[PDB]
């Protein structure tokens, strides 16, 4: 029998579900048919309404302490939580109830990990990441898998690790698997030789743009951003933001929307500053 | 109560009430309530958008150049269309013209999105309203193969043994007792009309489409870095081109990357023609007697228009826009997103406040101030809605109207507008599809009488579903054309991708306003920006599902979702397959609707 | 002349001489000459290797740690097997034991090579000796689908419309008048026995195989950087493993890379079982009455043995080696590559010099001194060979013998050796393939009498072809087992990939010798190294095609290629389809042969 | 009509043909069926012997000045050229004859470009790259596409460029297309952050190896090697030597076999 997974959806754009199904290896079809039991998931599931809620109830009982709770999106605290209504009730109530009896939580993406776009100033809904919502006292692991969205093969790589090796991957201080989040983009970037030579894109579609020069001066946040984009890359290893000519915007880091303009130059670059 | 709406519906909430919350197999969160009469016919329908994030509020004070990335995160399903609208709106406000290759690459990205989104919607969101995977386990693999070969003769994947292997996989899944995404489905409801063989074919294709969809978005990865959420920028595209100059291998776009895009395009064209379009036609024929769900598509449809063969010349739009009103396909009313008397949003039945709530606000004047407040006739409480009070504020979706009219938007709207405007590619698609539909019908019913009435054919949930698939196919052919144009431009000396003359805010006027429109997957999208001294003073989005999913307006007109459900009989009101089937035909994007 | 060879052939060159130069659809360069009697039966055959590069000479004085990369470039078809042989030979000389993950990864790369190499050989170099693409144009697409469903019921790609589309593409190509690789083929020769439908099926599969083959070698790219010519190293593998530690995403092997390898393995297994093996069986049945080409395979076969389930324990080899001599399958002679009385190379009939050319030299004593010299009976001149003089030196290929015996090597040799040694997987494959063969035969001829005589069946060009396919299938199953062992190792704590204790030449003895063996795709491969004071003093390669393509020895024994052509009738000696079909069944690698 | 291509094979290992068919985009099937007319190619062609030879004769006359001559491998000059025999005659004579009436030559790989392994010391066959064999007076373009073998999509990218844009791509001073050969591995290498930090693999399977540290101290020749391996990468963008943990050995550069031990540092 296949590990039960409950995949809840809070305030979100659905980019994390979308990324997941892009996985080249394993294929999403094989994850769902043969690896996990995806027992609740708004995007894909047959059931709606009362029949959907009843699945919650049942899984929760039958597999008490034995399901993984995956969370896409996040709970709002303003509007009495009714800026995200599920079954006529605040999404936060759904999240809390299912967290209570999960084995472990996966916080998918920047929404669940940190807050993402809806939490950017002035955060009208008081959108709150999962770990902050559940608080200090929550006693099960919360695996943060950030990015807007995360890379597909990172998402399925976390799940296959857990299924193959029978443990939670080692996490950094922020709760992110060292499997994928223990280097910055800039620590593994193929444009680094240009950075080092002072060879930059200065203006869009200039000489340097056409030669693949470093994107630092046009706002690349790779120096401060931890992710697997420069190593694993995106969409079956096809590209990543920098390869296609736009700087990193910092999308796996807490608070990236309010760090500064995406075209502002990244900080803390000098060891004497 | 019985409300006689100006758009000629009678909303009667005296019958039994049925609540669907959550509406699954959509993007985001929706609640739907209906009332059924003693004959199980829907006589009231209530569309409630159950989420809000406030992107319009969050944007205030920020730099217009950054906006695209914020608004891209309105939606991960229609990923990039908001970025496109945003850069277009800023470019409009600042009088920026972009290079031809930027125009082309943006259109290529837009058509990639259309194809990807449409395919995933039909198979992974919609199909379980028409397909019963448990019944597939009853199919004869050889008869499934015979059906497949008739449905799509060119598709290679028809072996009886292949269908048997698929069936064995689904049987093992069911026999496991862990039914996952199929659990608690309404699989005994007679509303499911496929044969076992058609069910098995469709499940097979669900799996083929799940495998395929990850490929086509590699076009987004090449031009935009990643999918979901590829990058854009104001004034061009970031993916600089260098085919044969110094350091070409390290440029975003080089010969090898172009070859890759070519390959991806052709793979998408083939899947459209050999899998997706034939399946929608065939499923339609099995459902030939189920012609509910036309709603407003019979009367009032709108799109801004898209894909001009000559950049910046809308008379060349390959999906030409306008508005058809009161069913008169002979009169295309011009739509101007700049005219304050045209697009207006009301909030009378929405969870927002205006200083004068009698007003509909054009989006340059728009206001987004949350006001979660339930009507005094609500059953339940503020944090436990049992039956929503649709006489008061009942949705996070604003109510957009066009000259006071409620309209339907989406692929179907575009197909009616294109047909009516003489777009020969579309006319051919519609006529050939009708002919194919009738042929599959006669396969199934040898006494079939051909359907000839296009209004009836297109103006239905089936028609809405078909138009989406046909649009996918058209987008693939257009994207190929775009690619060939890109190649020709490069060949003739033009590898340029960005205009930077107005990149620096010092070059901007102190006050400026702009609007950007897109033919998004779900219909008419626009963003309206007001810039003041370098910063966003107002930013208002009106998105396709805002139109379709709209709650009522002050005069009582109902929106496209609510209209589509009216008059529909249900086999089992408490297993509301028909409601899901029709709502899903609009491809609701609720995160988009509310932003 | 009429030569009575000690290995029981009568080489008679008095009949009509037929020259084939170039022999195409091989790796590298070969010439073959035959003589046919009045009844167009081959009564003499001459194997000439027409290239030499001198890698053994080039290696002198170099560092043993570098040798693998040089010798890898002996061959880009069997890419990597010489690297494997080399690192093994150095490790043997220096008494280096490598970590289990390195053993496993090297075997996974070896099995990837087997699969890739076998599939591309059969379709892209061999098939056109059995398949007539022009005749495919006459096929009925519906009947082609029926054949396909019988040949391989699980393969999904069987639609009549798919076969019709392939046919249309072929027809267009032929109609263009630019016939390319098909130009001047022997397509009117009655030696071609497939039906039109089988020809179309096989051309279809040729194209499917061309698309597939690029995928499986991604396993080499992951573990070895690139294909062709992946990297190796002495003492381990360079692809360090880090699944869940700091900077894992930047390690060679991480979770994502492992998932990729799993996917690729499974894709290969599926192609073997659904496409390749069923095709060889079915084609064999169409050629059931053409049982020529056994040669030495019935009598004398050899392999060193490979793929020990326990590292470093050859009694656990999954393809066990040895030598069968004089057709006694009940007696496996042990083969020792260290024994100077066993493997020896003569140059009496080759373009080399020894000081005492009466000797056969064991490769630790081998000598490579070129001596291009033509016999005084040649027709032609030194730079224009019309008919080579096989009474003198006639090839760049040395003559290897085993205890003085001429032997055949290759998948068929390994299959006989494994069958005879009770390897149940192999016995099952053989018996089930014989049964499947006879079933197809019966489909083609209900009057068919089944074939029960394993020696007649395997000891034929058909059997040689079949053994190669079966070996591919076995290699996919073994490689999945290796992958699962790698994962198990990692799971239990072992991510190690290299032993560096002897990396530095200061740790080496002043004098050392070693031998490394490999089950290369074409048969028994070994490299023999002599090291002196940190440098290569002698490096000698004896490769599978050196054995099979061997010219005669001082006693007059003929090698496997020459023997396999003896007694074969030719429909049209000037259109030598039969010669090409049998030589190609050995998968000649002429760059390998001569190195 | 499709562009005629004659693909000759001299002394070789066949790694360049093998690489070509790995192309992800365009697919080899589509190049051969639809883009070019592969009129002669030992590796895949139906014809042998006299029937093969006759194609060369026919294509030469029929398409005089109009075919692309692609060359894999190289001609030996020792042994009277009979260390590479084709049709009973030295390969050098075949190469000369076809070169005389080619529109242009493509020198595939390090063999045809430079000499590759057979030309490493002491070069027993006097294996000679195509441009040197034809000499300075040769009046048609010779496009060098080096590497052992070149990347598949580089090979097919050169061909698609020629066919799409109707010209020879711009070449560097060594005759290599700037499309792919105008940066060094090290100029676009994702391990460069580690090089910059003094973070090296010092011994195989050390801490640095397991973190993907720079391979300079284990002999990486990326600093002196021009190719697309760090940008386009190998086998449908799956990997390249350095990704998978082994330094560059310099395989696209002239003389790389005789530059010293692969494990000795680049200087
Ligand atoms: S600043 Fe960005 S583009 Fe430049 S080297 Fe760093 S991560 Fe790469
Ligand atoms: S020396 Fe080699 S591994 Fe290190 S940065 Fe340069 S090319 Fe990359
Ligand atoms: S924007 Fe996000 S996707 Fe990667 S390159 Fe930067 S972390
Ligand atoms: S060895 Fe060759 S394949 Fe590339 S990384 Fe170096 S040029
Ligand atoms: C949105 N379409
Ligand atoms: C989007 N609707
Ligand atoms: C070689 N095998
Ligand atoms: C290899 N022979
Ligand atoms: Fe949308
Ligand atoms: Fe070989
Ligand atoms: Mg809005
Ligand atoms: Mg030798
Ligand atoms: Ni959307
Ligand atoms: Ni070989
Ligand atoms: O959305
Ligand atoms: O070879």
């Amino acid at each position: 029998p296949r590990t039960p997974v409950i995949w809840l959806h809070g305030l979100e754009c659905t980019c994390c579900s979308e990324s997941f199904i892009r996985s080249a290896h394993p294929l999403a079809k094989d994850v769902v048919l043969s690896m996990i039991s995806l027992d609740y998931d708004d995007t894909l599931m047959a059931a709606s309404g009362h029949a959907a809620e009843a699945i919650l109830d049942e899984i929760k009982e039958k597999y008490k302490g034995n399901y993984i709770l995956a969370v896409e999106g996040n709970p709002p605290l303003n509007q009495d939580g009714m800026s995200c209504i599920i079954g006529g009730r605040p999404f936060s109530e759904q999240l809390k109830r299912m967290a209570d009896d999960a084995k472990a939580i996966i916080s998918w993406g920047s929404c669940a990990s940190w807050g993402c776009v809806q939490a950017a100033k002035p955060n009208p809904t008081q959108a709150t990441p999962v770990h902050k919502f559940l608080g200090g006292g929550y006693d099960k692991p919360i695996i943060k898998v950030p990015g807007c969205p995360p890379i597909a093969e990172v998402m399925t790589g976390v799940i296959t690790y857990m299924l193959t090796f029978d443990r939670i991957p080692e996490l950094d201080r922020q709760g992110r698997p060292k499997m994928f989040y223990s280097q910055r983009i800039h620590d593994k970037c193929y444009r680094r030789p240009h950075f080092d030579a002072g060879q930059f894109v200065e203006e869009w579609d200039d000489e340097g743009a056409r030669k693949g020069y470093c994107l630092y001066k046009v706002g690349c946040k790779g120096p401060t951003t931890y992710n697997a984009c420069s190593t694993v890359r995106w969409n079956g290893g096809t590209s990543f933001p920098i390869q296609s000519g736009h700087g990193c915007i910092g999308c796996s880091e807490d608070g990236f929307w309010d760090k500064g303009s995406f075209y502002s130059r990244d900080t803390e670059m000098n060891a004497f500053g | 109560s019985v409300l006689n709406t100006p758009n000629h519906y009678k909303m009667d909430n005296s019958g039994r009430r049925v609540v669907i919350d959550p509406v699954t197999r959509i993007e985001g969160h929706m609640r739907c309530e209906v009332n059924v009469d003693e004959n199980n016919v829907i006589q009231n329908a209530v569309s409630t958008g159950t989420m809000w994030r406030g992107l319009e509020v969050i944007l205030r004070g920020r730099d217009p150049r950054d906006a695209w990335a914020f608004v891209e995160r309105i939606c991960g399903v229609c990923t990039g269309c908001h970025a496109l609208a945003s850069v277009r709106a800023v470019e409009d406000a600042l009088d920026i013209k972009i290079p031809h290759n930027a125009t082309l690459i943006r259109e290529i990205m837009a058509k990639t999105l259309q194809i990807h989104d449409h395919i995933v919607h039909f198979y992974h969101l919609h199909a379980l309203d028409w397909v019963n995977p448990v019944n597939a386990l009853k199919a004869d693999p050889q008869a499934t193969s015979e059906l497949q070969k008739l449905v799509s003769p060119h598709h290679p994947m028809s072996s009886p043994g292949y269908f048997k292997d698929i069936q064995i996989r689904i049987q093992k899944f069911v026999d496991s007792g862990q039914l996952g995404i199929f659990k608690n489905g309404y699989w005994s409801n007679p509303a499911y009309k496929l044969s076992p063989e058609a069910d098995l074919m469709a499940v097979t294709h669900y799996l083929e489409a799940l495998d395929f969809q990850k490929e086509i978005v590699k076009i987004h990865a090449i031009f935009g870095g990643k999918n979901p959420h590829p990058n854009y920028m104001v004034g061009g595209v970031p993916c600089a081109i260098n085919i044969d100059g110094d350091m070409a291998a390290g440029a975003p776009i080089n010969m090898e990357r172009l070859n890759f895009v070519k390959s991806l395009i052709e793979q998408g064209r083939t899947f459209n023609t050999n899998v997706y379009v034939p399946d929608v036609i065939a499923i339609a024929a099995f459902y030939r007697d189920w012609l509910y769900g036309g709603g407003l598509s019979a009367t009032n449809v709108m799109d801004y228009g898209a894909y001009p063969k000559t950049p910046y010349d809308k008379s060349t739009d390959q999906l030409p826009g306008g508005a058809i009103i009161n069913g008169d396909w002979g009169k295309i009313h011009p739509v101007d997103p700049r005219d304050p008397e045209q697009v207006q949003e009301f909030v009378t039945h929405s969870w927002y406040k205006y200083p004068d709530e009698t007003k509909g606000l054009h989006p340059w004047d728009g206001i987004t101030e949350p006001n979660y407040e339930l009507g005094s006739k609500t059953k339940g409480s503020r944090t436990n809605i049992i039956e929503i009070d649709e006489s008061a504020k009942y949705s996070w979706i604003k109510s957009p109207r066009w000259r006071g009219h409620a309209v339907e938007v989406g692929p179907l709207a575009r197909y009616i507008l294109a047909y009516a405007q003489g777009v020969e590619y579309v006319k051919t698609q519609v006529h050939t599809s009708l002919n194919r539909f009738n042929a599959v019908c006669r396969l199934l019913d040898p006494n079939h009488k051909d359907i000839t009435d296009l209004k009836a054919f297109l103006g239905s949930t089936i028609g809405r579903t078909l138009a989406r698939a046909l649009e996918s196919e058209y987008c693939g052919d257009m994207m190929l054309d775009d690619f060939n144009q890109l190649i020709s431009n490069i060949k003739n000396g033009d590898s340029s991708t960005a205009n930077t003359d107005k990149w620096d805010p010092s070059s901007w006027p102190e006050h400026a306003k702009g609007v950007g429109t897109v033919a998004a997957p779900r219909g008419a999208l626009a963003h309206w920006i007001v810039i003041e001294k370098g910063k966003i003073k107002n930013y208002q989005c009106v998105v396709p599902t805002t139109w379709n999913g709209s709650p009522r307006d002050p005069k009582g007109n109902i929106g496209a979702f609510e209209a589509s459900l009216m008059g529909t009989p249900m086999e089992r009101p408490d297993e509301p397959v028909e409601v899901l089937r029709t709502l899903h035909s609009f491809d609701p994007c609720l995160a988009c609707s509310t932003h």
